[PDB]
């Protein structure tokens, strides 16, 4: 009922995809082994949402993991959850696309999504009743970049009513760590916004901000953005396996993001962030959470939200809480930031309540907000790629994977209509 | 699975690969027998023997004999495979003609049929390392007429050249300059990176630095061994952003000809004066662009960066890298191309750097290896292509050339070429 | 040698979000200080009192 | 209801402070980690007055902690009951003023207190109804004295209605620490008389010679001297916090004991001080208690009360007694020691009883007294500053920072007015 | 947090620096190779070392200490001798020539050549520490590096750094003891630059420490180790309030507040009181009240001049150890009581007394006796200006002739600048005894 | 705390000696466990004695310059679940070593640099085990051995377990008891 299928592309995007297995598996009480060792019955209610079951109490993670360098599996092998997922789950290939788009998406990891696309239609078909697909992938590196985009219109072409939710990491000039990330980020976003449902954009640079001012964290590994990441994942999706006074599925959130096809990118974040010193003496609330959620600097964009106007917002609450409270804190952001805010729909904030909290955690809410501040990314991005192709910066090792120069000017021709479509309902 | 084939070539390469594959065995633990005592790292570097001895996986090439059989009779000498040991009977005599048509052709076969047994045997080769001096005469010519043969048979593979470029002023050799423009011409077709290091700047480097003032070609090979250690660190040892020889070409080089990066090793100070210094990693990001820190004698300053890596290692934190390269980023002195607007590749290693036992270099946590691809390089071909001028307008010694059988002409067609390279750089230099 | 082997690593592996969020701790206890050292002595004169009543 | 707002400024108040805030908590049943250990209702009814809350039965307390110097929050924080206070409320600059008045009060003064200003505001409004401030400092070092004065006045600023109450350490000759304590207790008496509603003042000399006369305190350090003081803030405050027959809020006690609006200089003391030895060997029934309150020697400002009259005295008692005898002794007190009291005035005294004494007396009374005497505490720090000013002596310190000469005397003068005036009533 | 950075100049500024620099090592458990043996020292309040000791990336500490000297022969003693890993390599900053006892030399000739490096090397090291206090600068007042390269040291950073504290402790030539025969003249020479350029000039007399150690420790004939062992115990003693916990804690700025009257009078009188031989250790009671009593006695000044002849200004006592203020009130008391020690009418209290928890350390070795109480008093005293009178006396008898004038103008000095600077030194003369009036 | 590893299938007995190069054997990339817990057991001992930073971790332990030798407690509890109930950490460090009458010694010396036990079970005869099998195994009895600022719980412990008193203050932060013969003395006061 409601099965997932995640797929895990990238070096980015696996190991987010490995600290968001962590997570679900500690929320689900699930031994590292695959073992079940939860002591509350709604722990395996639902497990089916994201698990297969292996008969002996071993429980196997829905997870394709795909990267065409080795060393990624291998590190997850070697990792504390080596066991837990399929070992023929790992399909990966010799040798990684270098960075280059086009060697991923054309030849490289072109060899590999037949067998890419076996493993996710085999995982697709032991399901009950599939929801929908989750795929975590960078959007400036090369194999995450095209290989999630080559699977996503596969998928697409076959699966053409399952919902499609991509969790995607945006590079940020802030965090600029690679030569020709633009060209594969605007090479990944022109699919995205073709295919996907919903793409949650994650950016590097934000969750340095959130890790080093919220959380006061003075060394922030990549552990720890992961885990963000993966608390976001969980949070949006809590709703498919915990019962709550008032759900909302991916298909309920997608409904009420979207007023129309191409805007559907999201900003998300997680309100019970707090810093060591402040965890004891800071009184968790409705109202803390909220003005948590919707506060700027918890945003995991670099674009600050303040700079345009809201079309959707939906804070998906854990933990038991009065209703009541919930409305009238919406209403009082509503009413308090009337400026951000689109006045052309009424009602923009959605609600949805769960009963069981993150393990460890009395309470939480997961914001996702949908709003006009990522055209400021995409125009950076833009303007970068601008920068890189007037003089035709690193265009040959892409030409050499057999693209044309003009597949370029097109991939950069939608990032000006999707600016538009965003700034068009700006005010 | 991720393997690279080293080829050292004339008496400079041979004898950088002497410190570099000591270097090797001191990162992987391999005894100089070739046996290691006592998990995966060494398959880059290294072949199994199926009895617990690892061999390297090099081919060594010299028309003089001397070298090769002063390593066969040294300590290193049951490290590599006996019979690959290539040697002639004469050297080329610093003659570009004598290594590539009359001496290195009698000895190209077995060069190449030693590569491709090499080849054969391996399953992940990632690129061809070679080492040579462009000064030389076999060094030059049969490098020369060896890496074109080598882009004839696997041109789908990269290929890494670290040459020895002649210094400004220092030099051993009367003829260099008309074997440096000789290769010049080659480097461009065969070559995909040629990271170019000056015995003028690592001797600079050895004197500033590591308080040395009798610096011999003992301790310049070590530091481009260390180069070269880093480089390749990313593909045997497990990081976070680990950089392969794909993603590093992708990254470092913007236009097919415009493929001569630089290199530069910061953490390099004395034992009594690394304890006292904290060496942090704004510090050495620092010290990576300082123009007496690389290893060519160039000035950094003049040209404009276009793509630059950083290869971290040991104790390394991303945000840290993220910081430092903001703090030089805002620096005005270090100029970007506007068309580049992102041309740093970081890539960070969790193995820390391995020093070796009586070296100049001490121990420190982390280490970080910039390789930048500027445009201060064309100074040097600058200069080199007034030596060539100065020494073609005579016609010095180009009789014996014609002697061993090479038409003048090609003197003429190499000056051009070199010519239209430093044309390119100062086309691309220009910003948009 | 031993040492010359592959060294591996924790401080990337590190997890700090994790104690962060698990808001179930909240043992709040430190350990005394040393009663002759100058902090202990400060916390013992200027900080601390005997009971008159 | 009537929630207090706690202010610490300058070393000595926050050692006063830490003191105070140790003594609330043993009246309270607060744990040193924030929680609730008390085992009477009463303590937790009425406990918004000083503590907020966190969840989970822990209360933080409404202190904000202010010094110039951060080793005086580290030293607070190492300190006992030093995890009580909110990391958000220390507030600190780089250095200390170096008991210069003008460097306190000009330049760093000014810059901390934008940050302490809004941590105060930030407290304030998460109160229902304040019902004012106190705060806790030294007239003669730079920072607490400067800041505080500079604190006192911008809270005027802001919170015109509320009441400021300063329990100030006044500077004496016999126990002098600071060579030039006198011109910082000069410039801060005018900012006192201006803006607080009432001050206690506190002698460092009286708090010895009480140590060492009305106990047998052996070397007594200062953190008896600040458990004194902190017993005496905690007992003119009983009345908001706990029942009792005949309940004396703040601004209860403001109003019976000042009668013009510069009159306001308190004298705290308290009841119950009786030796180790003599523990035995007397009761602590209300004469006595009452006696002891109106003796002389049991004064914390060092001026004998029997050198001016009195204006008017407040007993506030604690623990179950009768008012009947409450009313007999002060009746006798004030009958038998007619040339003590101010004639002009019917009835001197206020009587305030509560229902719950300190955790282990069965009763007290602590006493406050706006006597004429605190005109020869006033006068030799009047005769040290004019001696000093007479050859300009350590000015250029002052003059450094932005200060001139015409200050000075106008603070000598307005400090001659206020002796004058309480002169004008002395005889 | 809080630090500061020592520069020790000349011969007795490089010795005195290796007597401080033993001492905070030995106070803040660090060994002579530079590495704190105590890995749970690096956290609490055991974070004192970070006022005076800098930490690296290897474990080590590097001294925050500047060690200039125009010849290279005390430098290279310390390269060779035990503290060989203690200090930077670089921050021990060599010549190749001693300024031969002339102020010029120091001054420009030989100033010039490393002054660059000097400032360079101090600008480096303030750059690395973000709560720069002050600068504690260690130099003799009468030889010649230690007096030019000191002036131009002095002058250089009060220009570049301005408001930051100059704390300079001198060894001020003694009355009758001489090892210079033209040290008045440096004397007087920078004098005028340690007055406008300085905060705190504590001033030392070698005399007065001989005598300390005849009468008090039993050594009959002692040497500069002795004489700098107690220096750095007084500096210790200073700075041991900017690092260890304690009631009445005394910050420079605020010391500097206290003390200096105005702006001129800065040059105070400090004593170690509490010194006394290992074997009457046991029959002295070493009371407070007999501390503070041996503070104020005249054998224990160590600047040769009698305080009875002078009214105290301001007096700053800086306990150590079990130390309980109600003592000190009542040892400052029984001295304001006492009428032969007289003050002036102008200051009534005078007393900024400094109190700390951390009990004063002994070297091994070393003369001094262990204790658990100690204190240093020092005292801004109108007396100390019989010191300049007879420097005044020596000046005027020596340059009656004009001996030794060629050798000081031969560098680039003009007599102008002798006439110049004891015409200074007079106004400062003048200065304390109009200032010593009583109102 | 707790582990979710087979504790037992990774080290021999209950009590585990590890040295640099049993950790070094010992990688992270397939035996994450031990490095674990070593990490997990020093950030709960800093938190515990209130440093304001860690002083026992894996990666600072194989980089050190000098050998270290740490002790762990493991129990496997149910499966794949194991519980931490230690940590002890020896070194050797040459010690510029002080005693009464103002004596100068040299000799190196052994020094304990961390000792944590858990609190659940700080007095239930852990500590005492752990420090009884560390002597054992070095063959070096207390008399030659140097403690690190040891908190009262560590010289109430020496009390109350091996009757050792007068513990010296060493100016190197460090504590002996009062035997001073491992070595001759390079100045002696006089
Ligand atoms: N009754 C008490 N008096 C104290 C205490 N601490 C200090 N004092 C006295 O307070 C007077 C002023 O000293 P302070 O330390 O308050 C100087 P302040 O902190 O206000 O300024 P800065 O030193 O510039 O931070 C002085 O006479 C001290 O002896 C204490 O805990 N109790
Ligand atoms: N950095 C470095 N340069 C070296 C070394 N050995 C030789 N060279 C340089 O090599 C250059 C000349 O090339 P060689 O290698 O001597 O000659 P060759 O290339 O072997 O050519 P033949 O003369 O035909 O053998 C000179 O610039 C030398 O300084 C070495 O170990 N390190």
């Amino acid at each position: 009922m409601r099965e997932i299928v995640h797929i895990q592309a990238g070096q980015c995007g696996n190991q987010i995809g490995s600290k968001f297995w962590e997570v679900i598996s500690d929320e689900h009480g699930i031994d590292p082994s695959g073992q079940y060792v939860g002591d509350s019955d709604l722990q395996l209610e639902r497990i089916n949402v994201y698990y297969n079951e292996a008969g002996s109490n071993k429980y196997v993670p829905r997870a394709v993991l795909v990267d065409l360098e080795p060393g990624t599996m291998d590190s997850v092998r070697s990792g504390p959850f080596g066991q837990l997922f399929r070992p023929d789950n790992y399909v990966f290939g010799q040798s990684g696309a270098g960075n280059n788009w086009a060697k991923g998406h054309y030849t490289e990891g072109a060899e590999l999504v037949d067998n890419v696309l076996d493993v996710v239609r085999k995982e697709a078909e032991s399901t009950d009743c599939l929801q929908g697909f989750q795929l975590t992938h960078s959007l400036g590196g090369g194999t995450g970049s095209g290989m999630g985009t080559l699977l996503i219109s596969k998928i697409r072409e076959e699966y053409p009513d399952r919902i499609m939710n991509t969790f995607s990491v945006v590079p940020s000039p802030k965090v600029s760590d690679t030569v020709v990330e633009p060209y594969n980020a605007t090479l990944s976003v022109h699919q995205l916004v073709e295919n996907t449902d919903s793409t949650f954009c994650i950016d590097n640079e934000a969750l340095y901000d959130i890790c080093f001012r919220t959380l006061k964290l003075t060394t922030p590994t990549y552990g720890d953005l992961n885990h963000l990441v993966s608390a976001t994942m969980s949070g949006v999706t809590t709703c498919l396996r915990f019962p709550g006074q008032l759900n909302a599925d991916l298909r309920k959130l997608a409904v009420n993001m979207v007023p129309f096809p191409r805007l559907h990118f999201f900003m998300p974040g997680f309100a019970p962030l707090t810093s060591r010193s402040n965890q004891q003496y800071r009184a968790i609330t409705v109202p803390e959470l909220t003005q948590q959620c919707f506060d700027a600097k918890n945003m995991m964009a670099a674009c600050d939200p303040r700079h345009g106007r809201y079309l959707t917002a939906a804070a998906i609450f854990r933990g038991r809480m009065s209703m009541k409270e919930v409305d009238e804190q919406m209403l009082n952001i509503q009413n308090k930031n009337s400026s951000y805010f689109v006045d052309w729909i009424p009602n923009n904030v959605k609600t949805a309540v769960c009963d069981i909290p993150p393990r460890g955690l009395k309470m939480s809410a997961t914001f996702i907000g949908n709003s006009t501040a990522i055209q400021e990314l995409f125009k950076r991005i833009s303007e970068q790629f601008t920068a890189m192709f007037r003089r035709k910066a690193f265009l040959h090792w892409y030409t050499g994977e057999g693209m044309d120069e003009m597949e370029f000017t097109e991939a950069e021709s939608n990032m000006n209509d999707l600016v538009s479509e965003y700034q068009q309902y700006q005010e | 699975m991720r393997e690279v084939i080293s080829i050292h070539i004339g008496q400079a390469g041979v004898q950088i690969g002497n410190a570099c594959w000591e270097l090797y065995c001191l990162e992987h633990g391999i005894q100089p027998d070739g046996q290691m005592p006592s998990d995966d790292s060494f398959s880059t570097f290294f072949s199994e023997t199926g009895s617990g001895r690892h061999v390297p996986r090099a081919v060594m090439v010299d028309l003089e004999p001397t070298v090769i059989d002063e390593i066969r009779t040294g300590t290193y000498r049951s490290l590599f495979h006996p019979e690959q040991l290539i040697t002639g009977k004469e050297d080329a005599a610093n003659n570009y003609a004598r290594g590539h048509y009359t001496i290195g052709k009698e000895i190209i076969d077995l060069t190449l049929d030693r590569i491709r047994r090499l080849a054969d045997n391996c399953t992940g080769l990632q690129g061809f390392l070679v080492f040579h001096s462009f000064g030389g005469g076999t060094g030059s010519g049969f490098t020369s007429l060896l890496m074109e043969r080598l882009s004839v048979d696997y041109g789908k593979k990269a290929k890494l050249e670290f040459s020895i470029y002649p210094a400004p002023q220092v030099s051993t050799a009367v003829v260099e300059p008309y074997n440096s423009i000789l290769t010049t011409h080659t480097t461009l077709e065969h070559s995909d990176c040629s990271f170019m290091v000056d015995n003028e700047a690592i001797y600079d480097i050895c004197r500033r630095n590591l308080d040395i003032e009798r610096p011999s070609y003992t301790n310049l090979n070590r530091l481009i061994g260390q180069i070269v250690s880093s480089i390749t660190a990313s593909l045997r040892f497990d990081g976070a952003l680990n950089v392969d020889l794909t993603e590093f070409q992708t990254n470092l080089v913007p236009y097919p000809r415009i493929h001569f990066p630089l290199a530069t090793f910061s953490p390099v100070i004395s034992a009594e004066k690394a304890y006292h210094e904290q060496l942090s990693v704004a510090e050495i990001t620092n010290m990576c662009f300082e123009p007496h820190n690389q290893m060519v004698k160039c000035d950094p300053r003049h040209g404009k960066y276009m793509a630059v890596c950083l290869l971290f290692r040991g104790d390394v934190v991303p945000k840290d890298v993220n910081a430092a390269i903001a703090t030089i980023k805002t620096k005005r002195s270090i100029q970007f191309v506007d068309w580049c607007p992102t041309g740093f590749k970081v890539g960070i290693n969790y193995q820390p750097p391995t020093v070796v036992p009586g070296g100049d270099l001490a121990k420190v946590p982390r280490a970080v290896c910039m390789l930048s691809n500027t445009t201060a390089i064309a100074e040097a071909w600058a200069r080199l292509d007034h030596k060539f001028d100065l020494m073609y307008a005579k016609r010095a010694f180009v009789h014996w050339y014609v002697g061993e059988g090479m038409e003048e002409g090609e003197f003429s067609e190499a000056r051009e070429d070199l010519a239209a390279l430093e044309k390119d750089y100062e086309e691309v230099g220009v910003d948009s | 040698s031993r040492n010359t082997s592959p060294i591996g690593r924790n401080r990337p592996r590190h997890d700090s979000v994790a104690d962060l969020m698990r808001q179930d701790m909240l043992a709040g206890v430190r350990a005394e200080v040393d009663p002759n050292s100058p902090t202990g002595l400060k916390n013992a004169r200027d900080f601390g009192h005997r009971r008159i009543w």
